[PDB]
């Protein structure tokens, strides 16, 4: 069993980035495959053993992240990503900090050549391609808890940014389809969890409470880095901090530095008013049994230093008063010839104040890129003449300080990322820190992403031309509409239906001719996109349960579509022949066409009529009358008002053919929709006023007026106590 | 390639002014931690500005850097009448060391916009520049946002340096 | 368990796409068929191996892809994903060793296949092969050993694995 430990140490030496020159890429590929096939056999059982899990947690992920960062060879990256995907799949539960760092960084490089991005997309698709459940699981592990940065929402936003063909300029063609597969699988899977749960039954668990608490944290941090004074009081009002005491403020600031902006802490902390906050925050750090350079490193790794000098003087004066009392004093064991002894140095608070300023002096003078005149060791050693109770310092001591600063900087790693030499400290910083219920997680998952995905899909639906991809897009959009309708998300659902109604190409030459033919009819028939758009747009209409979701412009698009369909003599107006039979009246007067030819004049040639016949068959198969009006739910006062508003009051030259016909058609609809309407006390006055004002339009032939009078008596029968309108009719 | 120090009390004004000076072209990533170290160009001159804190113990550490240095700058706020007593102590303290015979001294009376800003002559009277001799000094007024005659101050520095060298 | 399957198909598919610039259709069929399910116990194990069989059996393809496929089969029998609990495992192993005996597709792939034959026949699952398949196995390793044109080190590989399968065969007279 120790041999396993030694073996994984050897593979650490193989894979690690320090041993780059002394190994070939073939050997690194082999080592990658070795740990990859070793993980698969006893994957979860590595959790129990602590030392091996530590070996697989901190250093080997440093190796895997270094390799995916600065690799150009394709076979090497092909081997590298495999181990990472398997480790996410098996051991993703425990070491999730490294997974979050890897996903944020890989998505950062992803959204900046083409072949490396293609391989990265194809390999990272492993995670969602196992099953849809992982895409939910990452929500309830990464984004739910406040400690860790957001992953899943950034995952969807980046992925749907990549799914556009617009990335084809900056990426090869193999990326868009495999990118789209993940979103298609997600939306298809979300339809599966719909049938069991009733719509009205669903409408919170402790897990989502963290998500509710998290959203104010981002705004609080934005306000805090905007300016310091406005941040803390709202935060304390929210109650994240225990109280307004400086002890609790320090308790916040020491623990969760990663959430906050370092420059904000650097600016706030040096304020001359909050010296008590300085003292309280300084106590939290530990310096026991460490050298001075490690003490300043521990000081400055947690927060950025402020630029201007007197603030550094204040901060190091705050440091010294606590660091002097932190270390126990033993004057007996003072010595000079001793080497590598921490206890030999016991400096007075002013002495260590001067020394602490001295390492900052060294770093700024030597390693600042601007300063041309580097420092020298001899003059630096002489600079501290008599600064420990008026005495000199050990030679080996200051020699080690100079060597340490020469070998490595003093600077926080998070801002200065991307450099080859700097990933060691950046990686080491992080690890020092360490059926009804299922649906409830997904509301927020839609609430941040719902527009963007739809927009991306519609962009593809505008750009694509193949039949298979278009119909796959259409059915996925139908399932997305189902998800929006069931989840009671209104504006989103309105967005899908409005974009569909714009895409169907029926909502705005050659006049009408006998099988009618028209510009709209030929445009419908010849185009496959709108042909398939209409059938989904009226399949979604049938299944709607709650009619409250529809907006005003959606209803306007519906009446525009049904009117324009009826304009060209496509749809027969007998939506409600039962109403006619009960009222015992004949069918409507169909609108006349311009010319009627039975079977150089512009006869529609035989090559033009087939589009009209195809449109005829499609609209007949759509079953429009049974769709919009046949279902009981869609009948609402909004439909009545929008439909009866959309009648054509004036008679221009062009619209002479269908004026009286459409005028009768609108009211013939509104009688049936009034009759199935449950309440009639309020809307009755509206329909009566509009119909009677519409009856006073001039120029109508006597046939339609005889037809129009028949509706009025039935209206007055149905509606209540409108004596003035009945008197007007009688008079 | 010359060095100039700068001394003051209000960090925000000094930092904003220092960011205001350096614009010939800005192509950089991030500065190192510690003291502000900035560059400023001018026709036939280039200068580097460091920062300095004022107190007895650490000013010994600043001594050797004065071997190549020849200039000094200040920033003094307008409506900060309370803390002039703290400022003028530092001003007198900087004169204490006797190796600074070739130390060019300036002032940038930042925020000369508010109505209570003391006059430049009254700024001289309060700072106490009359009762000293045997060195070169200059005083000037500038604004953080609008700006006023800062380039004239740099021209004065350049002309003084060419008079010296 | 199912992750490793479509992992291997992802690897071989991207290798095929890189090398090319009839098998990919069934390969994507395998991908889509194995995407949905959770565990292999529902379905038979002949079809999951069948695209690998089709690539390794025919000789029109160069050594890179067939080497990758043979390494895939090595991973398959090393991880023991095709367990005896899975349906029709006897038929899957029989088809594997039937197709593998045709040494057609420079010398790396020969050692890969003969190592695979060693790992199959030595394992207990190799007891389920039929007499015709194992006779054909012995025929092809004999053809490998007899040759002089081939590299001698490959000949010693054939010599050792022939000794092994002979021991396994002649242990059965009890």
């Amino acid at each position: 069993l120790p041999v396993v430990r030694q073996y994984l140490n050897l593979l650490l030496s193989l894979i690690a980035p320090e041993n780059e020159l002394k190994h070939s890429y073939s050997t690194r590929i082999f080592g990658l495959e070795l740990i990859q096939t070793a993980l698969e056999i006893s994957g979860d059982r590595l959790q129990l053993y602590p030392r091996l899990f530590t070996l697989i947690s901190d250093p080997i992920f440093k190796s895997i992240l270094f390799i995916i960062q600065n690799t150009t060879k394709l076979s090497l990256l092909q081997a590298t990503l495999q181990l990472f995907t398997t480790l996410v799949v098996i051991l993703g539960n425990n070491l999730q900090l490294q997974i979050e760092l890897t996903l944020t960084r890989i998505f950062s490089i992803l959204l900046d050549p083409s072949i490396i991005k293609e391989l990265l997309i194809e390999q990272i698709s492993i995670l969602w391609t196992r099953s849809p459940s992982f895409f939910t699981s990452t929500f309830i592990n990464f984004d739910c808890n406040l400690d860790r940065a957001d992953v899943s929402i950034n995952f969807l936003k980046a992925l749907t940014k990549l799914a556009l063909p617009e990335s084809a300029l900056t990426t090869t063609e193999s990326v868009p389809p495999i990118c789209l597969e993940g979103l298609v699988s997600l939306v298809d899977d979300m339809f599966d969890h719909m049938k069991d749960i009733d719509r009205e039954e669903f409408g919170e668990m402790e897990i989502l409470k963290k998500r509710d608490r998290k959203t104010e944290f981002i705004e609080c941090t934005n306000a805090f880095n905007e300016k310091p004074k406005k941040g803390i009081p709202m935060l304390i009002e929210k109650g994240f901090i225990a109280s307004d005491s400086d002890k609790d403020i320090a308790e916040f600031l020491f623990n969760n530095n990663n959430r906050m902006n370092k420059k904000t802490i650097g600016l706030l902390l040096c304020h001359p008013d909050k010296v008590s906050l300085l003292n309280e925050y300084i106590r939290l750090f530990d310096f026991s049994g460490l050298r001075v350079d490690e003490a300043i490193r521990i000081l400055l790794t947690k927060f950025r230093l402020p630029g201007e000098s007197q603030q550094i003087e204040r901060i190091i004066e705050a440091f010294s008063s606590a660091y002097c009392e932190n270390q126990d004093y033993d004057p007996s064991k003072i010595s000079d010839n001793a080497e590598d002894d921490i206890s030999t140095v016991q400096p007075d608070a002013d002495s260590v104040f001067i020394l602490s300023y001295s390492i900052i002096m060294l770093n700024t003078d030597l390693h600042n890129p601007q300063v041309k005149e580097h420092m020298s060791f001899e003059d630096y050693s002489g600079n501290l003449k008599g600064c420990c109770n008026h005495k000199d310092f050990p030679f080996w001591y200051l020699d080690r300080i100079y060597c340490s600063i020469r070998d490595k900087e003093i600077v926080m790693p998070e801002e200065h990322h991307g450099n080859e030499k700097w990933f060691e400290d950046a990686w080491n910083n992080l690890i020092s820190s360490t059926p009804l219920e299922l649906l409830n997680f997904d509301r927020a998952i839609f609430k941040q992403v719902g527009p963007s995905i739809v927009s991306t899909l519609f962009n593809i639906y505008v750009v694509a031309s193949d039949d298979h991809i278009s119909t796959r897009m259409i059915t996925s959009l139908d399932k997305c509409s189902y998800i929006s309708a069931f989840f009671d998300f209104k504006d989103l659902f309105n967005d899908i239906l409005n974009s569909i109604a714009k895409g169907t190409t029926l909502i705005n030459p050659m006049p009408l001719v006998q099988i009618p033919v028209s510009t709209d009819a030929v445009r419908f028939g010849r185009s496959f996109k709108g042909q398939l758009n209409t059938v989904v747009f009226f399949r979604i209409i049938r299944r709607n349960k709650d009619p409250k979701i529809f907006s005003k412009e959606l209803w306007l698009n519906i009446v525009n579509i049904i009117l324009t369909l009826y304009e060209d003599l496509i749809l027969s107006p007998d939506i409600f022949p039962d109403l006619q039979k009960r009222l015992k009246l004949s069918n409507l007067p169909k609108p006349s066409p311009e010319i009627s030819i039975n079977k150089g004049d512009e006869e529609p040639t035989e090559e033009e009529i087939k589009s009209s016949k195809k449109a005829m068959e499609c609209i007949k198969s759509s079953n429009i009358a049974a769709s919009v009006f046949g279902n009981e739910s869609n009948i609402t006062a909004d439909l009545i008002k929008t439909l009866l508003d959309s009648a054509k009051t004036e008679k221009n030259a062009d619209n002479s053919r269908y004026f009286e016909a459409e005028l009768l058609f609108i009211i013939e609809l509104t009688i049936a929709l009034f009759l199935f309407c449950k309440e009639e006390k309020e809307l009755g006055k509206f329909i009566l006023q509009k119909v009677f004002q519409l009856s006073h339009t001039k120029g109508l032939t006597k046939r339609t007026v005889r037809r129009m009078l028949t509706y009025k008596i039935l209206l007055i029968s149905l509606c209540a106590d409108q004596t003035e309108y009945l008197s007007k009719l009688i008079n | 390639e010359m060095r100039i120090l700068m001394v003051g009390l209000d960090g925000a004004g000094k930092t904003t002014v220092l960011y205001k000076l350096k614009l010939g072209e800005v192509i950089t990533t991030i500065p190192t931690i510690g003291f502000n170290v900035e560059t400023v160009q001018y026709k036939n001159i280039s200068f580097t500005v460091w920062d300095v804190g004022g107190q007895d113990r650490i000013r010994s550490l600043w001594r050797h850097y004065y071997r190549n240095t020849e200039g000094v700058i200040f920033v003094v706020d307008s409506n900060d009448r309370s803390r002039i007593g703290e400022a003028r102590e530092v001003m007198q303290r900087m004169l204490n060391e006797d190796e600074l015979r070739n130390a060019a001294w300036l002032v940038f009376a930042n925020k000369q916009d508010l109505p209570e800003a003391m006059s430049a002559a009254e700024i001289t009277e309060k700072l106490g520049l009359h009762s000293i001799r045997n060195r070169p000094w200059f005083i000037q007024a500038t604004c953080a946002t609008s700006g006023e005659g800062l380039y004239e101050g740099l021209e004065w520095l350049s002309n003084s340096l060419k008079n010296s060298t | 368990p199912v992750t490793i399957i479509i992992k291997e198909c992802i690897n071989l598919s991207t290798a095929m796409r890189k090398y090319s610039k009839p098998f990919l259709s069934g390969f994507i069929q395998l991908r889509l068929m194995l995407n949905k399910l959770k565990n292999l116990d529902n379905i038979d194990s002949l079809t999951i191996l069948q695209p690998f069989l089709l690539i390794v059996s025919t000789s029109s393809i160069s050594g890179y892809i067939t080497s990758l496929a043979l390494d895939s089969l090595q991973k398959f029998f090393t991880l023991n994903i095709i367990n005896e609990s899975s349906q029709n495992y006897i038929g899957a192993h029989r088809a594997t060793v039937n197709a593998l005996t045709h040494c057609r597709f420079d010398d790396s792939v020969l050692l890969k296949v003969v190592f695979l034959l060693r790992s199959i026949v030595d394992s207990p699952y190799g007891d389920l092969l039929s007499n015709s398949i194992i006779y054909d196995v012995l025929q092809t390793i004999l053809s490998l050993a007899c040759n002089n044109r081939r590299s001698e080190v490959l000949r010693n590989a054939a010599q050792s694995t022939m000794i092994a399968v002979t021991v396994k065969i002649f242990s059965k007279l009890k």
